[PDB]
RNA sequence: CGCGGGGUGGAGCAGCCUGGUAGCUCGUCGGGCUCAUAACCCGAAGAUCGUCGGUUCAAAUCCGGCCCCCGCAACCA
RNA sequence: GCGGCCCCCUGGACGAAGACUGACGCUCAGGUGCGAAAGCGUGGGGAGCAAACAGGAUUAGAUACCCUGGUAGUCCACGCCGUAAACGAUGUCGACUUGGAGGUUGUGCCCUUGAGGCGUGGCUUCCGGAGCUAACGCGUUAAGUCGACCGCCUGGGGAGUAC
RNA sequence: CGUAAAGCGCACGCAGGCGGUUUGUUAAGUCAGAUGUGAAAUCCCCGGGCUCAACCUGGGAACUGCAUCUGAUACUGGCAA
C-alpha cells in the first residue's frame, strides 16, 4: 500500500589514487497516501542497489502528517539550508502544484491539492528536507485546541 | 513521618570530616593483588594499591573487613574516585 | 520494592561530582554544593526512584525483557549478578556501538558463538593440531566475555535500565532512535534530556548501585511471579 | 486441440493490478513454561512465486511459450 | 596609537553610600574634527639605519636576493596631505537567553585563625550548550531572539578607470 | 552585508527618523457610519440575442480614491500636570 517515487538519481566521484571511482545515489519519497511520509537517501555503486538502499532507509524514517480531507490545515513556511518552501491549501480540484521535488512529497503524501512556491536554492535533497519539516510542524485545531486548554469550536 | 532530607544531611555531616588530609577510618571490602577496596563514607570505595599495605617484608598484612586508616587526599578526582592515600597517613603515626 | 531515604542516604546516593563537571540541566535535582561537591536533593529521588519501579514492575509483569546495562569497573560485577537474580539480561563490558540498532549484525555474532560453543562442546573435537583448536578456544572465549549477557536475548529489549548515563550514553542513545524506553541513573555531570525514567542519584559507588540494582530485581520477580 | 481461471516454504491462505518492501494460519526441531505429557511462549527451519524465456537501472507482479491443475464444452449402445 | 624616571597643565573610565534634576534620550544625510607610514613646503638637526646611487660578488643573464659604502628620509618646529590587510575583514544604542576555566581593577561579609572562605560591580582571554550558519564557525563581549537609526550590495573583467 | 558583492578609518553633531511611565484634555493620524462623487465602454457575476462561439446586450458588483458630516478614544500625535 505504500507509494514510492524516485526523485533524483546523481553520480559521484571519489578520485582515488589510481583515478576515480564513480558511484551512484538515489533519492526516494516512500508514503502512505493517508498522512505518512518519509524520505530516504540511498547511495551505493550501482543504480539497481542505491535505489534498493534508498526505499528500505525511506520505509522506516517516516513520520506522520495531520492531513486535512488531502489539503493542508494552514499556510507553512519550511526552510532546510539554502532552500525556503511555501505551502498553502486550496481547494477541491486545483490539483497539487509546486516543483519537482515537492511535487513527489506531497503526491506521495495524499495533499491532493496544495498551492507550494520554492524560494532560494531548489537542491532537490534540500528541497525535500524542508518540506517534510514543514508538514510536520503543521498543527491541527485540535491539537492546538487541546494545547491552548478550549474545545474546538470555541476555537472555530 | 516527614523527616528533612535537610534535617538528615545535616547529620550526616557532622558525621564524616570532608577536608582533604583528614584520615579516615574506612573498611577493607575487598583485596586483590594489587589493590583493596577502601570503604570511608564518600562518593565512591577507594582502589588503594596493594603495594602501600606492603611491609618492609613484602606482605600483605590486612584481611577483608579490617578498619584501614586512609588519609582523605581527595573526593573527586574529576571522574568521581575518592582518591584515598594511606601512605600518606603514616605519616602522622 | 520499597527502599528508604535513611537507606539511600546510607548507601550514599546524596553526593554527586565536582560543580564545575556539572550538567546545567540537573539544576532541579540539585539541593546544594558543599566543599565543592554537588548534593543531589533526594526528595527528588524516592518518588522518581518509586515512579520508576512502577514502570518496571508493569513491564516485568508482561513477560518483558529488561537489559541491565553498566560497564563501569565499579559495577560491571553487580549488574551482572543482579540482573542474573531475576533471569534477565545485562551487558557488563564495553557496550558495543550499534548493539540495538545493527542487530542484525550482533544476531550473527551470536550464530557463530552458538556454533562455535557447539563445537568446542558438543563437537568436542580439538582434533585440530592442538594448535588451531586452542586458538579457536580463544575465540570462543573472546565472544563469550563480550556477549555471555545477551546471547540467549533473541530479540529487542523491551526496557534499559542503564547505569552512569553519561558514561553510556551511546546505548541510550540507540535506544531513543529505536523507542525503547530508558531508566537510567543520572549522576550531577550527566544529561538527562535522553532518558524517559530519570533516577537522580551517585552512580559511581557500589553500595549505592547496589541498592539500586537489588531493589530493581526484586521488583522485576515480583513482576514476573505476579 | 475450445474458453476461462488458478499454480506462491511440507499444507492452507495475503502478497499480484500501481515495478523496488515476500506477510498471515497449521505442521516440524529445540528451549522457557508445566510435576510431566499435552496445550501455550521464545526462537529456528523450510518457496524462488510451475518452468522457459522477453522487458526494464531493477520482476512473484509487466510480455510470450511449454508444463500441469481446476472449471466449463454441443456428440455414445 | 601610547613604554626610562620626575615635575606642571589636562581628558576619560570604574566602584561604595547617599542626595539632587525629572525623559533632559538613541541614531544621524550634509557639516566639522581627529586620523599609522610614506610624501610635500619653509627652517633646523643629523649618532645609528637607509630608498636612490657607487662598487664587489653570485648568475646563462642579475637593472635583485648577499657584501662594502651611502644621499633623501627617519628626529625637531610650523603648515599641507588624508590614504592602509586604518582588520575583530563584524556600524552605533538598548533589552532578553543554560554553563566552565582564567586575567585585571574595585567593593561587602565571615574565624584574618596564616596569603582563607563567601558575595557583589567594571573591563578582558579561552572553551563550549541551545540556537544560528552554505560550511567553516559564532556562541551573554553573538554571527542567538528582537526593537530604533544610519552606511553599503546587485555576475567577472573593463574599473575604483575615463569625463 | 565575519570569509561569497557589500559596515564609512574614527568621533562630534544640525536637519530628519524614533521615544520610559501616569493622569486629564484634544481629536490630527486611526477606526465606524452616513452623504456626494468616482463618465460610458472595458475587467467580474447572473442573464438575454445572433444555429454555436468570437461578437452584441439588460441588470448588478466593482471603480481598492477623494471631499464633507456624525460618532469611538485603545493606540500614535498635540497640549497641560
Ligand atoms: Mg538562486
Ligand atoms: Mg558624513
Ligand atoms: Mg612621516
Ligand atoms: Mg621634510
Ligand atoms: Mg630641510
Ligand atoms: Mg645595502
Ligand atoms: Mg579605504
Ligand atoms: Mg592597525
Ligand atoms: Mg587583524
Ligand atoms: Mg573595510
Ligand atoms: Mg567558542
Ligand atoms: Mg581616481
Ligand atoms: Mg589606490
Ligand atoms: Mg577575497
Ligand atoms: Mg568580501
Ligand atoms: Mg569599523
Ligand atoms: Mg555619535
Ligand atoms: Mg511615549
Ligand atoms: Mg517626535
Ligand atoms: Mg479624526
Ligand atoms: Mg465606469
Ligand atoms: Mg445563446
Ligand atoms: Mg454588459
Ligand atoms: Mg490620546
Ligand atoms: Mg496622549
Amino acid at each position: 500500500e505504500l507509494q514510492e517515487k524516485l526523485i533524483a538519481v546523481n553520480r559521484v566521484s571519489k578520485t582515488v589514487k589510481g583515478g576515480r571511482i564513480f558511484s551512484f545515489t538515489a533519492l526516494t519519497v516512500v508514503g502512505d497516501g493517508n498522512g505518512r511520509v518519509g524520505f530516504g537517501y540511498g547511495k551505493a555503486r550501482e543504480v539497481p542497489a542505491a535505489i534498493q538502499k534508498a526505499m528500505e532507509k525511506a520505509r522506516r524514517n517516516m513520520i506522520n502528517v495531520a492531513l486535512n480531507n488531502g489539503t493542508l490545515q494552514h499556510p507553512v513556511k519550511g526552510v532546510h539550508t539554502g532552500s525556503r518552501v511555501f505551502m498553502q491549501p486550496a481547494s477541491e480540484g486545483t490539483g497539487i502544484i509546486a516543483g519537482g521535488a515537492m511535487r513527489a512529497v506531497l503526491e506521495v503524501a495524499g495533499v491532493h491539492n496544495v498551492l507550494a512556491k520554492a524560494y532560494g536554492s531548489t537542491n532537490p535533497i534540500n528541497v525535500v528536507r524542508a518540506t517534510i519539516d514543514g508538514l510536520e510542524n503543521m498543527n491541527s485545531p485540535e491539537m492546538v485546541a487541546a494545547k491552548r486548554g478550549k474545545s474546538v469550536e470555541e476555537i472555530l | 513521618m516527614t523527616e528533612s532530607f535537610a534535617q538528615l544531611f545535616e547529620e550526616s555531616l557532622k558525621e564524616i570530616e570532608t577536608r582533604p588530609g583528614s584520615i579516615v577510618r574506612g573498611v577493607v571490602v575487598a583485596i586483590d593483588k594489587d589493590v583493596v577496596l577502601v570503604d570511608a563514607g564518600l562518593k565512591s570505595e577507594s582502589a588503594i594499591p596493594a603495594e602501600q599495605f606492603k611491609n618492609a617484608q613484602g606482605e600483605l598484612e590486612i584481611q577483608v573487613g579490617d578498619e584501614v586508616d586512609v588519609a582523605l587526599d581527595a573526593v573527586e578526582d574529576g571522574f568521581g574516585e575518592t582518591l584515598l592515600s594511606r601512605e600518606k597517613a603514616k605519616r602522622h603515626e | 520494592a520499597t527502599v528508604s531515604m535513611r537507606d539511600m542516604l546510607k548507601a550514599g546516593v546524596h553526593f554527586g561530582h565536582q560543580t564545575r563537571y556539572w550538567n546545567p540541566k540537573m539544576k532541579p535535582f540539585i539541593f546544594g554544593a558543599r566543599n565543592k561537591v554537588h548534593i543531589i536533593n533526594l526528595e527528588k529521588t524516592v518518588p522518581m526512584f518509586n515512579e520508576a519501579l512502577a514502570e518496571l514492575n508493569k513491564i516485568a509483569s508482561r513477560k518483558g525483557k529488561i537489559l541491565f546495562v553498566g560497564t563501569k569497573r565499579a559495577a560491571s560485577e553487580a549488574v551482572k549478578d543482579a540482573a542474573l537474580s531475576c533471569d534477565q539480561f545485562f551487558v557488563n563490558h564495553r557496550w558495543l556501538g550499534g548493539m540495538l540498532t545493527n542487530w542484525k549484525t550482533v544476531r550473527q555474532s551470536i550464530k557463530r558463538l552458538k556454533d562455535l560453543e557447539t563445537q568446542s562442546q558438543d563437537g568436542t573435537f580439538d582434533k585440530l593440531t592442538k594448535k588451531e583448536a586452542l586458538m579457536r578456544t580463544r575465540e570462543l572465549e573472546k565472544l563469550e566475555n563480550s556477549l555471555g549477557g545477551i546471547k540467549d536475548m533473541g530479540g529487542l529489549p523491551d526496557a534499559l535500565f542503564v547505569i552512569d548515563a553519561d558514561h553510556e550514553h551511546i546505548a541510550i542513545k540507540e535506544a531513543n532512535n529505536l523507542g525503547i524506553p530508558v531508566f537510567a541513573i543520572v549522576d550531577t555531570n550527566s544529561d538527562p534530556d535522553g532518558v524517559d525514567f530519570v533516577i537522580p542519584g551517585n552512580d559511581d559507588a557500589i553500595r549505592a548501585v547496589t541498592l539500586y540494582l537489588g531493589a530493581v530485581a526484586a521488583t522485576v520477580r515480583e513482576g514476573r511471579s505476579q
